[PDB]
RNA sequence: UUGACCUCAAAUCAGGUAGGAGUACCCGCUGAACUUAAGCAUAUCAAUAAGCGGAGGAAAAGAAACCAACCGGGAUUGCCU
RNA sequence: AUUGGCGAGAGACCGAUAGCGAACAAGUACAGUGAUGGAAAGAUGAAAAGAACUUUGAAAAGAGAGUGAAAAAGUACGUG
RNA sequence: CGAAUUUGGGUAUAGGGGCGAAAGACUAAUCGAACCAUCUAGUAGCUGGUUCCUGCCGAAGUUUCCCUCAGGAUAGCAGAA
RNA sequence: UGGAGGUCAGUGACGAAGCCUAGACCGUAAGGUCGGGUCGAACGGCCUCUAGUGCAGAUCUUGGUGGUAGUAGCAAAUAUUCAAAUGAGAACUUUGAAGACUGAAGUGGGGAAAGGUUCCACGUCAACAGCAGUUGGACGUGGGUUAGUCGAUCCUAAGAGAUGGGGAAGCUCCGUUUCAAAGGCCUGAUUUUAUGCAGGCCACCAUCGAAAGGGAAUCCGGUUAAGAUUCCGGAACCUGGA
RNA sequence: UUGUGACGGCCCGUGAAAAUCCACAGGAAGGAAUAGUUUUCAUGCCAGGUCGUACUGAUAACCGCAGCAGGUCUCCAAGGU
RNA sequence: UAUCUAGCGAAACCACAGCCAAGGGAACGGGCUUGGCAGAAUCAGCGGGGAAAGAAGACCCUGUUGAGCUUGACUCUAGUU
RNA sequence: AAACUUUCAACAACGGAUCUCUUGGUUCUCGCAUCGAUGAAGAACGCAGCGAAAUGCGAUACGUAAUGUGAAUUGCAGAAUUCCGUGAAUCAUCGAAUCUUUGAACGCACAUUGCGCCCCUUGGUAUUCCAGGGGGCAUGCCUGUUUGAGCGUCAUUU
């Protein structure tokens, strides 16, 4: 809050062939007689400062947010919908895909691979394996460095 | 003759070297300090003045005796070897 | 002033000592970019004013 | 010549020199020095040779 | 009273503060009086203080004050909680009897505005509270 | 590498000086060297010596004094403990757990009782 | 005359203790004006900024000289209202 | 409660005229008698391997040569 | 141009204050109220600027009230749904 | 256009981004795509989310650069010249000669304030000395300031300023002998115990404040690259002690 | 030119203080003889610490943004006209 | 001095620029219209023009913008009684 | 018709944009409570084999002890068998010390490295003077100790 305005800047006033932005005081420095207090100003304050209490979280109603999760339950039984989503499920013998309460009871990750070799997620497996790239921004010195797919949600 | 003829004739220093700051800002004739506010018990200082408290303030120096109170505090202020 | 004070000769002294170029080595020195002392001062150039 | 503890005075000066070098010294004078340290010049009497107790010292 | 003490009356500002005589202090003589003894006395802690005598010109109290490091008060647990440092200076606070009854400190719809603390109840009603979910 | 402070801590008193007093000299004769010598690394190796055989006289002086003192109250400043100035302004562990007699009956007759619902 | 007692002193008497920092938050005192009122003086800004004194890990408040008018609640604090 | 202190974890934030004034010997250099005011300034290369030697100049330096993936990276160094 | 003289150093007076053989003069090139930081990003019916493209529609300077006359409200004119 | 969720198991050290290119294509346009050069580590299409999202101006901000322009100008303080030396190089450095000036309220010899090493020597000319430079108060490295007698230190001046005390919410204000119980100074006690005490005298108002006021005392000759009333030789003086 | 002396003029102006040193009044106290007193007579013995000290002091060492025709206190002062 | 040469080397100012006559035009054009005309590159001067430059007119008016001063303005106030 | 003005390209300049990078910032959340007369924060001056500097430290001075790890530090130099080890290190940890002159700052004073006094010790034929070594001497206030003062005042005499 306290960017661009730790300075004791005051405008010159016309009669000075200058802007009349305020400016800094003193002298022997560089930056005496230099602008301040303005968003067009180097080393001033922003446009509109960015303040905490904007909105950040968006209430949604109850209703609507399990409207929203039905369609995607039944959206997830649509064999083209996960196609257009790009799954690899072109393998797999039908979807909705079923799998025995073995696999809630699956302990390493060795057999959990070979229970999704077993029933066909295994293609989107590899899809998730070989999507590894370096994000394309700003956003890799930000702890987002890597992008990847979304690959099968056991539930 | 008010600019550089002026100019010329200054050459008594109205401050001196202060005992509490290294500042040249003891006024000799004031007998106090233009700074730290020497020879006053309380260091001078204004909640106008952020950035003179910024200039003189703890961690400013090199604090020698309270930069191992946290690790004294960590280890509990304990006496032996 | 010829009639100085002893504080005021300690502040010459370190001034004095203080007025010299960057040793060679520090130069050499690893991860270095020092190139030179940046708080050189001639008596000319800019007065203490202790 | 040495260069001297600058909280030293000419007293303990002559009595540190007649400690160290068991010489009997007749004089002694000091100046702080534009660098900020002191220096004494002390004369011994003249049953002493300075030159005998500088390479006694170890500088010729 | 308290005379306003700026030069020559002026007080450069609006009619409204104008005022400079029929100021009125708004802490206690009593208040007045433990601060300057207990800054006097700044090794005691101010415990109370009551009205002996008055005059035209003066107004006399008595300041009861403990030591926090007589090892008779520092033991002896009925009055070493005055040796705890929190109650330092409760004179100076405002934690004495007179501060409490200046403070405006008591229960009740008439003290509605200094109760938990005047600037406090101020900070309280005057915030803007803001959730995550905008309510 | 120096002299080592376990073994310069087997010395006495009339040792231990000796010990400064010789490494003063040679310090000395190593300054006038360095005088005219480019580099002498000796010399710090000979004042860390010296700061070695000065903190061991300084240890036995300080333990010989505790000694001194060791059983009454009012110990040197110097000696007794530095923790900080609240700490030390704090009341003790005893003066804390004071309770009055009547505080303390009520507690003997009361004490918080340890209960669980289940049945 | 010899001993108290009361009040007041002195001591490089014995032992302590206070000061000063930092003050984001906390407890008070003091205290504006810019500003808004399309002028402006009450008002507003604001019982805010600046100024002063005093703490802690929190402070403050706190076990009703309360709220209430009900079939009554029951120290303080904070949130939603 | 907490824009101070000490430890941590993080972000749909900024990315060297931005973000703290300060990514650097920054509250530094230096301006003012003083209160105070107050910057600019990041990037060779993986590794100095930072250019032996010859030649022309008083020298700076150039021309060769050499190192290097690159000298269209030569310290006045990424791109330019 | 021997004095109501000139001048060094010390010292006193500090901002609605000082000091003035008086000019609103001087008070650090600042004076019809110094300078520094803060309130403060003070307010402005006033001046200036206001950043990509194409498509469709497309004005008003008039009514009433206003310390109103360089400005607003209102109705009108206009777009969109 | 920056960033975000999905997706193209997208492009890429066999060359991403960026930049340059009177080269090509597409769109009315904003713009998109590609050929070539440069470069060396990341980036894009699509569906959506988000915003510190698009500049020609604001006597806009910061930085950089022009024309003017090799232009105005480098003209006050009488003035320089000849020859050697050094040097790559001399109008400007050194030496010699000549001509001059300051003309003793000096362009001389010293100091006060201020400066702070500028002093002196050696080496050296990238920058600085608005031409030059071999020179320099520049740059690099070093050397140098010696006191009983000179000052400070002591005194008090105008004044400043604790204490006692009184104001003030307070930071602090007044006050300086005031409505104070305000100390040090002579000689014996003087080693059954000391510096105690039945020894004695008194009763100042702290303190700071002058490197030109007041004050204890040093002169000559010689000596250094640079210090000397300070060192040395000689010759004295004062203060305090025994 | 400087110092000194004895004088004279001026003032409704008559032109610092203190440290410090000495002296006088008084007469406390003490004092003989192979030795007392005199350390204000002469001679003789010891010590004298701390800090400054270089250089400029200006048309180049200070201030004026600079090696700025400005400003900035003082001592010495040859011959002729 | 200017001038020419060696060295050194800025600034103001600058939309783009730089020949006129008349016309019309924001009623005094370098540009537009219609005529006159019109030949590289330049040097020293000069002061007619560039409504030349220097400064968000200091006169005047407006603003519900100030400030200094005054008073039997309005509203208060230190002091005093 | 070169010279010259202008435009464009290539190469070279000037400048430091763009792109990519980031031991920095900013915001949010979580945890904790610890400055100082036992001398703090801050200041000054010093300390490294070669250092001038936001490093660290204090005449024991880029640090000494103690502990842990276990062979470095490094720009150059270097003590130089310290390497199957009470043991390298610009290491970590850190509980013992040192901690100059100051600073609330404390004998008085302070534009002075000025001036005292007190107590021991050592020298100068010395309780007194001088010098050296060590240790001290602030203010307010509290509790107590001792020494006092006051016809304030109570008992014990002509």
């Amino acid at each position: 809050e306290k960017a661009g305005h730790q300075t004791s800047a005051e405008s010159w006033g016309t009669g000075r062939a200058v802007a009349r932005i305020p400016r800094v005081g003193g002298g022997g420095t560089g930056r005496s007689g230099q602008g301040a207090f303005g968003n067009m100003c180097r080393g001033g304050r922003m446009f509109a400062p960015t303040k905490t209490w904007r909105k950040w979280n968006v209430k949604v109603n109850h209703n609507e947010k399990r409207y929203a999760t039905a369609s995607a339950i039944a959206a997830t039984a649509v064999a083209s919908l996960v196609l257009a989503r790009g799954h690899r499920v072109e393998k797999i013998p039908e979807i909705p895909l079923v799998v025995s309460t073995d696999l809630e009871s699956i302990q390493k990750t060795k057999e959990a691979v070979a229970a999704l070799k077993a029933v066909g997620a295994h293609s989107d497996l590899l899809k998730v394996l070989k999507s590894k790239k370096l994000r394309a921004g700003k956003g890799k010195y930000r702890n987002r460095r890597w992008t990847q797919r979304r690959g099968p949600l056991v539930v | 003759g008010k600019g550089t003829p002026s100019f010329g004739k200054r050459h008594n220093k109205s401050h001196t070297l202060c005992n509490r700051c290294g500042r040249r800002s003891f006024h000799v004739q004031k007998k106090t300090c233009s700074s730290c506010g020497y020879p006053a018990a309380k260091t001078r200082s204004y909640n106008w003045g952020a950035k003179a408290k910024r200039r003189h303030t703890t961690g400013t120096g090199r604090m020698r005796y309270l930069k191992h109170v946290s690790r004294r505090f960590k280890n509990g202020f304990q006496t032996g070897s | 002033a010829a009639q100085k004070s002893f504080r005021i000769k300690q502040k010459m002294a370190k001034a004095k000592k203080q007025n010299r170029p960057l040793p060679q080595w520090i130069r050499l020195r690893t991860n270095n970019t020092i190139r030179y002392n940046a708080k050189r001062r001639n008596w000319r150039r800019t007065k203490m004013n202790i | 010549v040495f260069q001297v503890s600058m909280k030293a005075n000419k007293y303990q000066i002559k009595k540190a020199v007649k400690e160290l070098y068991e010489v009997d010294v007749l004089k002694v004078n000091t100046l702080v020095r534009p660098n900020g340290t002191k220096k004494a010049y002390v004369r011994l009497t003249a049953d002493y040779d300075a030159l005998d107790i500088a390479n006694r010292i170890g500088y010729i | 009273n308290r005379k306003r003490p700026v030069p020559k009356g002026a007080t450069y500002g609006k009619p409204t503060n104008q005022g400079v005589n029929e100021l009125k202090y708004q802490r206690s003589l009593r208040a007045t009086a433990e601060e300057r003894v207990g800054r006097r006395a700044a090794n005691l802690r101010v415990l109370n203080s009551y009205w002996v005598n008055q005059d035209s010109t003066y107004k006399y109290f008595e300041v009861i004050l403990v030591d926090p490091q007589h090892k008779a008060i520092r033991r002896d647990a009925r009055y070493n909680w005055i040796c705890d440092p929190v109650h330092k200076h409760r004179e100076a606070r405002g934690l004495t009897a007179t501060g409490k009854k200046s403070r405006g400190i008591n229960k009740g719809h008439k003290f509605n505005n200094t109760k938990a603390g005047r600037r406090k109840t101020w900070k309280r009603q005057n915030t803007l509270s803001l959730w995550r979910y905008r309510k | 590498a120096g002299v080592k402070a376990y073994e310069l801590r087997t010395k006495s008193k009339e040792q231990l000086a000796s010990q400064l007093v010789d490494l003063k000299k040679e310090l000395a004769e190593l300054k006038v060297q360095k005088l005219s010598r480019p580099s002498l690394p000796k010399i710090k190796t000979v004042r860390k010596s010296i700061a070695c055989v000065l903190t061991v006289i300084n240890e036995q002086q300080r333990e010989a004094v505790r000694q001194l003192y060791k059983g009454k109250k009012y110990q040197p400043k110097d000696l007794r403990a530095k923790k900080t100035r609240a700490l030390r302004r704090a009341l003790t562990k005893f003066e804390a757990s004071q309770v009055t007699e009547k505080q303390r009956k009520k507690q003997i007759a009361f004490p918080q009782r340890k209960y669980a619902i289940k049945a």
